């Protein structure tokens, strides 16, 4: 009906914006790696 | 001598925020799903 | 119908179950960067 | 109607794709935290 | 002398270990998806 | 001496290229529940 196709919907819309947060949290993790390097280095 | 410490905890802090965020998200996800 | 309905939402619920499985390795990532941070410092 | 379900399990397979990609570079991540690691003791 | 190696294989390993478990379950997902 | 310097960027510049490579996928789901 149209409630479960709308509620599918939206709750695929939320997962995907979980997946984008968990993306920025690998992208920070490798700004720390990558500062763990710079400061072995320097 | 050197009065510098490693510090990447400004990055590591934003990940777990952000990991955070992403299981508010998933919870949410979750409830729409049941109902 | 009614399957396909109840494949997607297993589905859905499925990935959204593998989603917080990665998040999970996201948190254990950032303990080993902290004891190689901590390692480095002590 | 069957465009509707179509898109829903096409989102959906895609979304699942997303998130291999994400767990892969999770795996990359690993490593480069291993070579740290192993610099460090070599 | 320190006789203490850098050892984080234990998160490391969770963390492999988690992101296998996370692609059975993205297998399974797909195995709905396609029946 | 050691001429040798800390690389991981090879293995940081794979999860970032993958990581981009999620988020376009990421977008072309949306534009597909978009439709
Ligand atoms: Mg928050
Ligand atoms: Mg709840
Ligand atoms: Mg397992
Ligand atoms: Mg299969
Ligand atoms: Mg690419
Ligand atoms: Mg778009």
């Amino acid at each position: 009906n149209s409630q479960a196709i709308d509620n599918l919907r939206a709750s695929l819309e939320t997962t995907n914006q979980a997946i984008e947060a968990i993306r920025q949290a690998g992208q920070e993790m490798i700004l720390a790696v990558q500062g763990v390097q710079d400061y072995i280095n320097n | 001598i050197s009065l510098e410490r490693l510090d990447v905890g400004t990055n590591l802090g934003n990940a777990i925020a952000k990991l955070e965020d992403a299981k508010e998200l998933l919870e949410s996800s979750d409830q729409i799903l049941r109902s």
